[PDB]
DNA sequence: AAAATGTGACTTTACCCATAACTTTGCCGTTACT
DNA sequence: AAAATGTGACTTTACCCATAACTTTGCCGCAACG
């Protein structure tokens, strides 16, 4: 234990403390020794208490760095309580207030009480030690520390997260691809279509892949399904769907309840449960969405759009051959692509 | 050289005195244990000892020889021994240096003499070594890359790629059945006797020496553990610290000051389930992703399995290049046909 | 001029209640924290405090172009 | 100019090479010296060379180590005229295609020509040699490329830019407060008030 | 048909003063050996 | 009325490798003094 509470630089200086000794321990001095006596004396005493000791002299040549320093607050107590109290209060808050104008309440409060005022590098300080769920949540709410979140980490084996075969566990989730589609007749701005994914999730695999102009329904889930269905022959045994109405309804339960299908509802404001899909949206955008004509990347900061580079004005694309090129993607290309969970397409 | 006088023994004169560590390339294919991917070809590190022509411990890796890859086969030649050679001799370089290979050398007092630069002559007895290893059990397998010697010659009907179907850890079931009971008995033509009759002899006439008695607890495999070349890796938020593309987690990194900071980190290669940091002044276990899948194996096999890992994460790493190749292919009849659509609008 | 608008931001407008500082990141916002649910100031009361500020509190603040309020 | 091409690290090296010479330039050299003979003298003939032929030795103590380096491209020139190319025109255009995609496209079109393909690290090291508001420009667009437009710097005294005297150049401009407002009678929501200021550029003060 | 406006409020380093918790030393006392 | 899903494609430091470019420094001669 005590080896163990040392640093690696205290592994280091006890060794040069060992190569020091260990001559003065083999009758051969050497004839240029930059050590002088006395430290090397002190080195060999503590070698030898160390081996007539705990039976290995090393642990005696040991510094244990983090021991020394001073841990010890430099601030009086009245201004600790005083600033905790004005963060607790005045900064996780909703109102997301800046750290000058907390710090100067403090400060004004601090000097009507007549306690020792801190520093603002104090108050910077002590919030940066305060960060977590707790700030994210008191001062942008719940979807903000949705980030700041604690993983869930397996300690012991239970049923494998992702799917112990093809076809176990399989995830349901929609997305408007960033994308402006043209009219194959006419050639008006039809808008951003939406994509629906049914995603294998021990493999990753793309089950299938759906594309309509119209707002996420039951019509979109029947569709996934009969593609999945039509591509491969069976339905996954566990579907992953997320709290949307869509989902809630009374046609995709019974649906699913007809074919023994075992239906699985993630927690509102979770999409962590459905990391596999998600993110497999991603891949799509970035390797088949944002290589083409119209995708709205640019849209995500609308001041710096332009009517020369508004995607409507250049967008060329269909739905027939969007979809069909996605599903090439899809099928083909995402297929045979490695996977680094997988070590295998 | 000729040895006039009686001076010291080049070989020793007791068992354990210098043990000699080389490493060699198998001339070999592996494939996966779940796959059947063709990895690579393994390195091997032997540790024989010089006074009895003994190979007392192995280790496989399929890393280039570096101090991770003879601290392994120290603490395997511990595990089956439990005392160290008095003269532990490697090799020169920067691959052979480090600051824990010494500590652990200081610990049990032990001593190292590394070779000269570019000279081998001191190890010469690992060349024929490794000679009698090719040509009694390496040639003898098959798909043995033999043919590789000329690459003109490597068709694919004799490619050691497709015909090899030895695993890690069949191989090293045979691997060390040939070195620990054909190589162990088999007399040799230096001393005239076999390396097991020397040794018991040896140990007969020079004692046990208890005092070196080292017990195989988790402390000396603490101590025996390597680093990453950094030697440090940043705390991510939730995920933990990286090491060979597997985030460790430990709950120390939950406090706020310790996040994205960088801290000491040290990995065992015999398993991929744990790794350490140091954090507080305290060197702290973290678990990675492949412990709860990996609870309730022997030690036997979990090394087998951290080692094929180990292959299969740098082969992914390897296979950036056909995954781009192929996005590049899709991605141009994306252009093409993107192209065509907007010159017949 | 436009700066002028972001320290109005910091000074006195982003330390009130309903401020629309949160909907930046539209994809994260919840009904427990819209500041349609939030606000209580009205155009009066807001008017009157921002020209407080602008006519005495700022007034009186040292430039760092000027070296003078 | 040899001293306007000198390093702040030269500079101290040449003043350890001026103090390591200067007992040898007073007949009181010292007894204990770590630095071998070779270099004294040829630092104290460098130093009478530049005394001689400059004006002041000091100057011939000086390193000018930024002329060494090997700057010399590496990589063949169709494989640099094709890189340029595919920069060019593939990754500067209005699809902000990200840096993985256009060099899979270089490779595959250098493994068309049979010349040598860069690396992913030296395609990115070169699309970071073009940023700017060229690149801004050609991939977001004008208005996101005005961040790093240009600065007009002063040469000579024009009329001053926030003007001379209070009440000479006023700015007016307005925003939309990031501030929600209920009724005052009924406490219904209103929305975000506009506010418009007029505010002289020279004091600053909002008028 | 066309010159010629970036700011400045609110943060984050970066260096210094103070003190804890030990290593690093000299210096003298003591003792084995000649 | 209620515990358990991060993730993976893309990009970026870091180490090594080869060569250009200036400064070091031992190995030799050569002029000057004892
Ligand atoms: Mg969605
Ligand atoms: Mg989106
Ligand atoms: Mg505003």
């Amino acid at each position: 234990q005590r080896f163990h509470q040392a640093s690696p630089e205290d592994q280091a200086e006890a060794l040069e403390r060992y190569k020091t000794i260990e001559p003065y321990l083999n009758g051969h001095p050497p004839e240029n020794e930059t050590i002088p006596a006395r430290t090397i004396r002190h080195w060999k005493a503590k070698y030898l208490i160390a081996i007539q000791k705990y039976g290995c002299g090393y642990i005696g040549l040991l510094s244990h760095r983090s021991v020394k320093g001073n841990r010890q607050r430099k601030l009086p107590e009245d201004t600790l309580a005083i600033m905790e109290k004005f963060i607790l209060e005045d900064y996780e808050t909703l109102k997301q207030k800046r750290m000058w104008e907390v710090h100067a309440a403090l400060v004004r409060a601090c000097e009507e009480a007549g306690v020792i005022a801190p520093s603002y590098k104090a108050f910077t300080k002590e919030v940066q030690r305060r960060t977590g769920y707790e700030q994210t949540k008191k001062r942008q709410g719940r979807r903000a520390a949705y980030q700041h979140e604690s993983f869930y980490w397996e300690l012991a084996i239970t049923t494998p997260r992702h799917g112990d075969r093809p076809f176990e566990i399989g995830h349901i989730a929609h997305t408007e691809l960033d994308v402006e589609l043209v009219c194959s007749d006419t050639g008006r701005n039809l808008g951003r279509p939406w994509a629906t994914f049914l995603v294998d999730a021990y493999s990753r695999r793309l089950l299938a892949v759906y594309l309509t102009f119209d707002s996420p329904s039951y019509r979109s889930c029947l569709m996934v399904l009969r593609i999945c269905v039509k591509r491969h022959g069976r339905l996954p045994q566990i579907v992953v769907v997320d709290n949307g109405a869509e989902f809630h309804s009374v046609y995709f339960e019974t649906l699913l309840a007809t074919f023994e299908c075992t239906k699985k509802q993630r927690p509102p404001a979770k999409a962590r449960f459905g990391s596999v899909c998600e993110r497999l949206f991603g891949t799509s955008n970035t390797q088949f969405v944002h290589n083409l004509l119209g995708n709205t990347q640019i849209t995500r900061n609308v001041r710096q759009v332009t009517k020369s580079v508004n995607p409507k004005n250049l967008a060329v694309w269909t739905l027939g051959l969007l979809y069909e090129y996605l599903c090439a993607w899809a099928y083909e290309v995402y297929d045979t692509d490695e996977h680094p969970a997988l070590f295998q397409s | 050289y000729w040895e006039l006088a009686i001076t010291t023994p080049r070989h020793g004169d007791r068992p354990f005195e210098i043990g000699h560590i080389a490493h060699t390339e198998l001339d070999v294919e592996l494939v996966c244990s779940d796959t059947g991917r063709n990895l690579g070809r393994p390195w091997a590190t032997f540790l024989v000892d010089a006074y009895s022509r003994r190979l007392l411990a192995v280790y496989l890796t399929f890393d280039s020889p570096s101090y991770r890859s003879c601290l392994m086969v120290l603490r395997i030649c511990v595990k089956r021994h439990g005392r160290l050679p008095q003269i532990v001799v490697v090799d020169n370089g920067a691959e052979f240096h480090s600051v824990y290979f010494e500590t652990l050398l200081a610990t049990f007092e032990c001593t190292k003499k590394q070779r000269p630069p570019a000279k081998a002559r001191f190890g010469s007895v690992c060349e024929r070594l490794f000679g009698t290893s090719n040509t009694q059990f390496v040639h003898n397998l098959l798909g043995n890359t033999q043919i590789t010697r000329n690459v003109r010659q490597v068709t694919k009907s004799v490619n050691p790629k497709n015909l090899a179907v030895w695993t890690l850890g069949l191989l090293y079931e045979y691997l060390c059945a040939w070195a620990y009971e054909v190589y162990d008995t088999d007399e040799h033509p230096a001393l005239f006797q076999s390396p097991r009759d020397a040794f018991a002899a040896g140990m007969a006439i020079g004692g046990s020496r208890v005092h070196r008695m080292i017990p195989y607890d988790e402390n000396f495999q603490i101590l025996t553990l390597p680093t990453t070349s950094e030697g440090k890796a940043k705390v991510q938020v939730g995920r933990g610290i990286k090491i060979n593309y597997i985030y460790y987690w430990s709950n120390s990194f939950r406090d706020p000051q310790i996040e994205n900071t960088s801290v000491q980190i040290r990995y065992d290669p015999f398993n991929i389930g744990i790794a350490y940091a140091f954090v507080r002044g305290q060197w702290v276990q973290c678990i990675s992703q492949y412990y709860a899948e990996l609870q309730g194996r022997s030690e036997k096999e979990l090394k087998l399995a951290s080692i094929e890992l180990r292959k299969h994460y740098s082969n992914h790493t390897q296979q950036s290049k056909v995954s781009a190749k192929n996005l590049a292919e899709f991605l141009a009849s994306v252009e093409a046909q993107e192209a065509l659509l907007e010159q017949r609008s």
